[PDB]
């Protein structure tokens, strides 16, 4: 059980006559999938992992790259000191599940212990050919449509006291969100908003504080909104259907939680908690540094129904302790599926 | 390894100019943002002007600093002019965690060394 870095491979369940951009990509990139993929559990064996230090994570982040690089197409992108020109025709976009696979020589290990942090040893290792199915979402401050942790909540950094490290919250409940541009009664092609059942959320910050003070104990645990800087990580950014959303958190990210009870002081309404966003055409891309610039929206009413599965927070620096959304490498947000994998090689 | 080469800055008389620059080395330049931040004698450490795509500045900078990338030579550039008393600190160039700026500090993993700023009125 040499730890190994090695050229994984990608598996998914991509169909042939799908048109949806994934599908297309993971048709000529992966292979398919295993209807019956064996895993051999190992109750005896003890392996340390380390979500932080996966080259798993490294060949995830290019495969999405290229995945990006060849479906949403930017009209322009500027890079510095060039220009690329293509053509940027609408298209139908919905991740699927994609698996990673050890070619044979290596195997994967898989931590089965439901309250694994992401660090040090795991005393109920399995042996898999292929990951689970990772919808490769890329997003910032909240991570939707993963998988959720089993048990209690978990929260997973390099270093909780390095405040400069950032901080993954896997929930243990998914909490829904709704984003929406609707079908003058209309004004603007370019306004959206989701919303948020505000119990659904006052209740996960609850819990989610309650995990965090007893890390940092004696404290004030507050949520405050994003620190300033680039749109895609002060809002809340994801692509929705091929559009780039940036929905406003400042009502989300903002509460105190006190001696054991969660106080959200966000705005709201009919107990439901509403971002606004705005559709984006020029967007400051997570690949590499530059920009590029996309087609106005499509027409009709663009809806994602999306399950928050997880949050990425980072603590203020310095007698409290404030928390921010964060995001941005999306390393994390692959890191946040792929921590209970390792990739070994069986010499 | 990653490491931040700085140069430049140190005394400036009031009103004059001064360039500070940032080699990063051991990193691929067009994966990550790079930023200044300063930090004056007791007080937090702030966020002065940062590129990944966009350029962006401190409220005190008031377009008086110009920020600016060389992806061939994978350096930052700050270029300060009309210095004041108030600009003197310690200078930090910072690479960020991503291709993204924040203005809060833990949005950065790498720091220079830090080079003193002095304006002096005569
Ligand atoms: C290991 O994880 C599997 C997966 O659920 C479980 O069925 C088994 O009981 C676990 N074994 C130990 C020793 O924890
Ligand atoms: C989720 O975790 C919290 C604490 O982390 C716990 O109070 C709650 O019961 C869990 N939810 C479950 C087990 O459904
Ligand atoms: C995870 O657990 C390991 C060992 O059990 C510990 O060293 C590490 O600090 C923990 N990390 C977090 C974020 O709790
Ligand atoms: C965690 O962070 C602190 C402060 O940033 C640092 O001094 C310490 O060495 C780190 N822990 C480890 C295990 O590296
Ligand atoms: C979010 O909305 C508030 C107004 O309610 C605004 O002050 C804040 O700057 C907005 N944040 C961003 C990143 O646009
Ligand atoms: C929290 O929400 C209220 C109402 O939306 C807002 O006025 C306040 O500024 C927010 N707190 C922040 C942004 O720190
Ligand atoms: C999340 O998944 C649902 C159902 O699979 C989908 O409708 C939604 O668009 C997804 N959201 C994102 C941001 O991909």
């Amino acid at each position: 059980w040499k730890e190994a870095k090695t050229t994984l491979f990608c598996a998914s369940d991509a169909k042939a006559y799908e048109k949806e951009v994934h599908n297309v990509w993971a048709t000529h990139a992966c292979v398919p999938t295993d209807p019956n993929p064996q895993e051999m559990v190992l109750a005896n064996v003890t392996e340390n992992f380390n979500m932080w230090k996966n080259d798993m994570v490294e060949q995830m982040h290019e495969d999405i790259i290229s995945l990006w690089d060849e479906s949403l197409k930017p009209c322009v992108k500027l890079t510095g000191g060039s220009a690329i020109t293509q053509a940027c025709p609408k298209v139908s976009f919905d991740p699927i599940p994609l698996h990673y696979c050890a070619p044979a020589g290596f195997a994967i290990l898989k931590c089965n212990n439901k309250t694994f942090n992401g660090t040090g040893p795991c005393r109920n290792v399995s042996t898999v050919q292929c990951t689970h199915g990772i919808k490769p979402v890329v997003s910032t401050q909240l991570l939707l449509n993963g998988s959720l942790a089993e048990e209690e909540i978990i929260i997973r950094s390099e270093n909780l006291t390095n405040n400069a490290k950032t901080i993954i919250v896997h929930l243990n409940e998914s909490v829904n969100i709704v984003c929406t541009r609707p079908n003058g009664s209309g004004g603007n092609i370019r306004q959206a908003h989701c919303n948020i059942n505000e119990s659904k959320w006052n209740n996960t910050l609850q819990k989610v504080g309650e995990e965090l003070a007893k890390h940092f104990p004696s404290k004030t645990i507050k949520f405050e909104p994003s620190s300033g800087g680039d749109l895609e990580i002060t809002t809340h950014s994801f692509n929705c259907r091929g559009e780039f959303f940036y929905c406003n958190t400042s009502d989300l990210f903002n509460g105190t939680y006190r001696n054991g009870t969660y106080n959200h002081t966000g705005r709201s309404s009919n107990g439901t908690i509403t971002l606004q966003c705005k559709i984006k055409q020029i967007i400051n891309m997570w690949q590499e540094v530059g920009r590029a610039i996309y087609a106005p929206p499509i027409e009709g009413e663009i809806t994602c129904n999306s399950n928050i599965t997880g949050l990425l927070l980072l603590r203020d620096g310095g007698d409290t302790e404030t928390f921010r959304p964060g995001g941005g490498d999306m390393r994390d947000n692959w890191r946040s599926e792929l921590y209970k994998y390792k990739v070994v090689e069986i010499k | 390894e990653v490491q931040l080469v700085e140069s430049g800055g140190g005394l400036v008389q009031a009103g004059g100019f001064l360039r500070l620059s940032c080699e990063l080395r051991g990193s691929i330049f067009n994966q990550y943002a790079m930023a200044w931040f300063r930090q004056a004698p007791g007080k937090e450490r702030e966020f002065v002007a940062g590129m990944g795509a966009v350029p962006h500045y401190g409220e005190f900078v008031k377009g008086r600093f110009t920020i600016s990338r060389d992806n061939a030579k994978s350096t930052v550039y700050l270029q300060m002019s009309s210095l004041k008393p108030e600009d003197t600190a310690i200078y930090f160039c910072a690479r960020s965690k991503s291709t993204y700026i924040s203005y809060n500090s833990n949005g950065y993993d790498y720091w220079g060394r830090g080079t003193q700023v002095t304006v002096s009125s005569a």
